[PDB]
């Protein structure tokens, strides 16, 4: 099965440069073209350009020119993208999509990559403070409060993925250069306190990964 | 009357890039639903569809060359350029550029299944080999005999007998590409046993040889 | 350029008119939350093999058309000429009462001089909901995308007070006014 | 990828005859098929488009039917010029794949070839390389193979061959083989043979010589 594996999240200060990858699998790398699409927080979809994957030939959008620089590596079936002079408007999700056979360098884009998140700012990366949310003295809702962290993203699971039902993880919000996120989990009023319930929140940016057991008050 | 003509380098070295142009008249890429595609044909092989471009600038390339072929049109100059990068010995063949009729319109709306007009075809040879004259060896013994135009490059090479006096029974087979990257053909002639010179000429290497066969 | 305009941007039939005329070079992508877009249709309405028949891409020239697991943003893509341009896109049940839940500050937070009181309002419909933080500004609200199973919504209100600020009051409430306001306190 | 297998690939016919060519596609192709008639030197020529529609200025002996996954090109009365190769192209999907081709030659009584073996002439040996060419002259059908032997040592991979175009009169064929061996290797061995196998031969014929 075709698969475009995009590098993890990044965080750079304005004017700094970032380079992201896009490793392919399940198909002949050098037979297609790889494009790079940008998607602002707002949910737009800008075209950055494409790469040949075989000859290395490239083409950009007069808008991203000079700023974006595509690169390709045949030995590792990997596509790269160099971003320079980054502003706050660059803080978006960058994708890499492969073309269809016969169309050449033009779309459609049958396959897309994970998607790389990029945050540009001078704010210092701060680890999150996870707080357990136990009901104040048939279904019982519990949760965790991930406060004061930077930058995005943050992975929060329950019982290491065990609990997947009745789980609601809300979008982080900004408190002046610092995020705050929460997550709730509904479970029948029996596996708790009887059985253990824990939230697993990870902040890659700071390599932080803490578990918090929700005990009664 | 529609006309088409392929133009470009008759010879190219491996890895380099080949650029073929299709000159035409009798219609314009301004015409609706009209396209111009390319069809390649290796020596003694079947036809292979390469690509095709339309008035609307649409383009489609053979899955095999999806990243080596680039088709462009010059609506003005009435031309259609095709660029093939990283060429190899497997790309030597005759390239034809045909025209595809357009869909019947109705006030400008389509309401085509073939390449009605073709070109003359241009022969291209992808090789690194250098030009050199052919060696002529005799094929001494109805009765048969002939000459072996050896190790030459590139095609073609004209061969006649006795300044033309001979024809009956002469068989000049098509050259073969040797491992050397050079060619080699044999021109025989069958005549009466009781009846007991090949005029070889290699244009490029200006190698003209009229050997005798005893 | 080829300014592509989608319509509506929220609300099935979608529209996408372009600044320039072209072939049927207009793709359609479906994008669900947390993941990349999915190819649905290519140049000249060609449903990507493996996609429901419920999808079709009528249209040609400049005016194109597109007609619980379809909740996502749909985007048009012009495959004509550079720069390849997308559109503004457009995101796509029985009313349900919000299951509110109030949570007092954690011992760990209080130890840091902080104190936040959370209020979860899950699986409700529609999204239009009003929360009232009544004790005896400083609040945060976050809404989740429409559930791709029960098509319900959910939000969490976080009232943030100081350690002392929280200690001089022994009654916190977060009333939820949704289509009598649901009260819940401690 | 899609495939267009033409059937037959080669056939024998006579002037003023009736023949039929088929074009099978691995996948549906509506009526987006065309047939071309190509003759050496000149580019292919469109005969029938849209599967049934007959091109402009094209004879009537050319008829086209079929639809879906199989079509057929029928020639009522085979004229002379009609002796060539025919291809079929589908234009429903991309690429617009062409057919393998079908060889339409002239049907004529069997004709065993005349094998002539030619040893490597000196002058050439004076360059380290030796060439041993074998000649099959005026035979039929075009199907025939050559097998080289060096002291009863079946050679393989070190021999190329070429075939001529059916004679405009003889309507026959001729093959030219060539056994290339280094002078050194040549010198050692002595019995060089060229065994030709062809329909028109009750048994394989073998022409040989000694250094």
């Amino acid at each position: 099965g075709v698969q475009l594996q995009q590098s993890g999240p990044e965080l750079v200060k304005p004017g700094a440069s970032v380079k992201m990858s896009c490793k392919a699998s399940g198909y002949s790398f050098t037979d297609y073209f790889m494009h790079w699409v940008k998607q602002s927080h707002g949910k737009s979809l800008d075209w950055i350009g494409y790469i040949n994957c075989y000859t290395g030939a490239t083409n950009y959008s007069q808008k991203f020119k000079g700023k974006a620089t595509f690169t390709v590596d045949t030995s590792s079936n990997t596509a790269y993208m160099q971003f320079n002079s980054l502003t706050s408007e660059d803080s978006a999700v960058y994708y890499c999509a492969r073309t269809s056979i016969g169309y050449g360098s033009s779309p459609p884009f049958p396959y897309w990559g994970q998607g790389t998140l990029v945050t540009v700012s001078a704010a210092k990366t701060t680890p999150p403070s996870v707080y357990p949310l136990a009901p104040g003295s048939s279904m019982v809702t519990l949760g965790c409060l991930v406060k004061g962290y930077f930058p995005e993203p943050v992975t929060v699971t329950w019982n290491s993925g065990s609990l997947s039902s009745g789980v609601h993880t809300f979008p982080a919000v900004l408190q002046s250069d610092l995020y705050t996120l929460s997550s709730s989990v509904t479970v029948p009023s029996s596996p708790r306190p009887s059985e253990t319930v824990t939230c697993n929140v990870a902040h890659p940016a700071s390599s932080t990964k803490v578990d918090k057991k929700i005990v009664p008050r | 009357r529609i006309t088409l003509k392929e133009s470009g380098p008759p010879l190219v070295k491996p890895t380099q890039t080949l650029t073929l142009t299709c000159s035409f008249s009798g219609f314009s890429l301004s015409d609706f639903g009209v396209g111009v595609g390319w069809i390649r044909q290796p020596p003694g092989k079947a036809l292979e569809w390469l690509a095709i471009i339309y008035s609307d600038d649409d383009k489609r390339y053979s899955p095999s060359l999806n990243t080596r072929l680039t088709i462009t049109k010059d609506t003005s100059k009435n031309q259609v350029v095709l660029v093939m990068t990283r060429v190899s010995p497997v790309d030597t063949a005759t390239y034809f550029c045909a025209h595809r009729r357009g869909p019947t319109t109705l006030f400008g709306v389509p309401i085509v299944n073939a390449m009605d007009v073709w070109g003359q075809g241009i022969t291209v040879t992808i090789s690194s080999t250098s030009t050199k004259g052919p060696s002529v060896f005799p094929l001494a013994p109805a009765a048969a005999l002939g000459c072996l135009v050896k190790d030459y490059f590139p095609e073609p090479v004209t061969v006649s007998w006795n300044s033309g006096a001979l024809t009956s029974g002469v068989h000049t087979f098509p050259a073969v590409l040797q491992s050397s990257g050079l060619y080699s053909l044999s021109s025989v002639v069958t005549v009466p046993s009781s009846s007991l010179t090949c005029n070889v000429n290699h244009k490029p290497s200006n190698t003209k040889v009229d050997k005798r066969v005893e | 350029e080829t300014t592509v305009t989608q319509s509506p941007a929220s609300l099935v039939t979608i529209r996408c008119i372009t600044s320039t005329d072209i072939d049927d070079d207009m793709n359609w992508y479906q994008q669900k939350p947390g993941e990349p877009p999915r190819l649905l249709i290519s140049d000249g309405n060609t449903l990507r093999p493996g996609v429901p028949s419920r999808f079709s891409s009528s249209g040609y020239g400049t005016d194109f058309v597109f007609t619980s697991e379809d909740v996502a943003d749909y985007y048009c893509l012009q495959s004509d000429n550079l720069p390849y341009t997308f559109g503004g896109g457009t995101n796509l049940r029985a009313d349900a009462a919000p299951t509110v839940s109030i949570f007092p500050p954690s011992s760990e937070q209080l130890t840091s001089g902080g104190a936040s009181v959370v209020c979860f309002l899950n699986n409700f419909y529609p999204k239009d909901i009003n929360v009232k933080w009544k004790i005896d500004n400083g609040v945060l609200n976050s809404w989740t995308d429409q559930d791709s199973k029960d098509s319900t919504y959910s939000m969490s209100s976080t009232l943030t007070l100081t350690k002392d600020e929280y200690e001089r009051h022994n009654s916190y409430t977060c009333e939820a006014t949704h289509k009598s306001p649901i009260v819940k306190s401690f | 990828a899609l495939q267009l297998t033409q059937s037959p690939s080669s056939l024998s016919a006579s002037v003023g005859d009736r023949i039929t060519i088929t074009c099978r596609a691995s996948q549906g192709v509506t009526s987006a098929l065309a047939w071309y008639r190509q003759k050496p030197g000149s580019p292919p020529q469109l005969l029938i488009y849209d599967a049934s529609s007959l091109e402009s200025g094209v004879p009537s002996r050319f008829s086209g039917s079929g639809s879906g996954t199989e079509f057929t090109l029928t020639i009522s009365t085979l004229r002379p010029e009609d002796f060539a190769t025919y291809y079929c192209q589908q234009l429903h999907f991309y690429p617009h794949t062409f057919g393998g081709g079908t060889r339409v030659d002239v049907r004529r009584t069997v004709a065993a070839p005349s094998v002539f073996i030619f040893p490597p002439s000196d002058e050439q040996l004076k360059s380290g390389t030796a060439s041993v060419v074998c000649l099959l002259n005026n035979f039929y059908p075009r199907e025939a193979k050559v097998q080289w032997k060096v002291d009863n040592a079946l050679q393989s991979g070190n021999s190329q061959e070429s075939v001529t175009e059916q004679d405009s009169k003889d309507s026959t064929y001729s093959l030219s083989s060539t056994l290339t061996l280094s002078k050194a290797d040549y010198e050692k061995h002595k019995v060089y043979e060229c065994e030709v196998t062809h329909q028109g031969l009750s048994s394989p014929v073998t022409k040989s010589f000694n250094r």
